[PDB]
């Protein structure tokens, strides 16, 4: 999983 | 000299400011442990990785992959410019990036530190052809699982992209090759030839071009590793001598010689202006 760093953040698994 | 602004884009070790042919100038840190990545700032054309089943592939989850990020959801790699665009359709800041630096931006979106703000940004590939920004989870570039960079056939749409790539590249940076034109140092109001070149035989401006990557600036050998864009960088090819001749001191001119194609490592191999 990854977290996006602009807003707004998200999980991206 | 006239052609200071002009000649700014070819200060590779100024606008580049990193390796070439492997590109790993900068350290980043997820959770308690320092990893190299990419920090170029211009954008390599032409660029891909040599697998010895083709690097762009999605990362294995087997045991032979690819380079690429695992599939997602929503999936955010591959994804064309258009799926870019409308993704950070509210962000004014992103949306209306060009797709190169959009790409870039898009990759660096990623944080691995789940539970952190890392410093870590994954590198991209944008290709042409299919509009589509990769990102690549392997920030590796060359291990001799063996692989290695180059420029290729195959390759030539690619564009190997780091976190760093400013979003004015297009005005500061290479691309296109300069046809009829020398490579040369500025002296005393004259444009002279680079007094020391070394001499490739090659059969196109693409085999020239491919050879000063091969030759380029390298921060790993076959801190204390990064050359920060120092090496041979450049390369005047005469096309009908078919020399390419590479130097590794930035040029400050140009000279008028229809038998000559000035081309770089950050250059596309084929386009010419």
């Amino acid at each position: 999983c990854w977290t996006t760093r602009m807003s707004p953040p998200q999980q991206i698994c | 000299n006239p052609w200071t602004e002009y000649m700014a884009k070819y200060d590779i070790e100024e606008v580049h400011g990193s390796g070439i042919r492997v590109d790993l100038g900068e350290d980043a840190e997820v959770a308690g442990t320092q990893y190299r990545l990419p920090s170029g700032k211009c954008p390599v054309f032409g660029k891909g990785i040599i697998i010895e089943t083709t690097f762009l592939k999605p990362v294995a989850t087997l045991k032979d992959g690819g380079f690429a990020f695992p599939p997602t959801n929503p999936l955010i790699s591959p994804m064309t410019l258009n799926g870019m665009r409308d993704f950070y359709k509210n962000n004014e800041y992103v949306k209306n990036l060009d797709e190169l630096t959009l790409c870039s931006r898009h990759a660096g979106n990623m944080n691995p530190d789940n539970d952190k703000n890392s410093n870590y940004k994954y590198p991209a590939v944008y290709d042409y052809n299919d509009k589509k920004c990769h990102i690549l989870y392997i920030a590796a570039q060359e291990n001799n699982f063996c692989f290695r960079p180059a420029k290729d056939k195959l390759f030539e749409n690619y564009t190997y992209l780091s976190k760093n790539v400013v979003d004015n590249w297009e005005e500061v940076c290479p691309r296109k090759n300069l046809e009829n034109a020398k490579f040369g140092l500025w002296v005393d109001g004259n444009c002279e030839d680079i007094p020391h070149v070394n001499e490739f035989s090659a059969n196109d401006l693409f085999e020239c071009n491919k050879l000063v990557f091969e030759l380029s600036a390298s921060d790993q050998p076959k801190d204390r590793y990064k050359s920060h864009g120092k090496g041979y960088n450049w390369g005047n090819y005469n096309r009908e001598t078919q020399k390419c001749e590479i130097f590794n001191v930035k040029p400050t001119c140009l000279i008028n010689n229809s038998s000559y194609i000035a081309t770089t490592a950050l250059s596309h191999p084929i386009e010419v202006e």
